[PDB]
């Protein structure tokens, strides 16, 4: 039963550890896309400079 | 399909590539109570008839 309880503890933390990797992933991919946007925006005042 | 260039297509390959390395990690990360099931191709006997 002390495995076990370890084995349950260790699981359920590594589960929450998880879940804020997918939050920092989110927070980076708003902050890509954004960049992206802006980027998309040079390209139009390119083809329009050009 | 032939729609999508070369541009396209390395998306979708890299895509595949994360998909299959989360496929090895999970096949080779999982264990129960200390003993790995997707390691070894040996058999389990229960002992169901004292």
């Amino acid at each position: 039963a002390n495995r076990f309880t370890s084995n349950i503890k260790g699981l359920t933390q590594a589960a929450r550890n998880a879940n804020d990797g997918i939050s920092v992933a989110q927070t980076t991919e708003g902050a890509l896309s954004e960049i992206n946007n802006n980027l998309q925006r040079i390209r139009e005042l390119t083809v329009q400079a050009s | 399909t032939g729609t999508n260039s070369d541009s396209d297509l390395d998306s979708i390959q890299d895509e595949i590539k994360s998909r299959l390395d989360e496929i090895d990690r999970v096949s080779g990360q999982t264990q129960f109570n200390g003993v790995n099931v997707l390691a070894k191709d040996g058999s389990m006997k229960i002992q169901v008839g004292a």
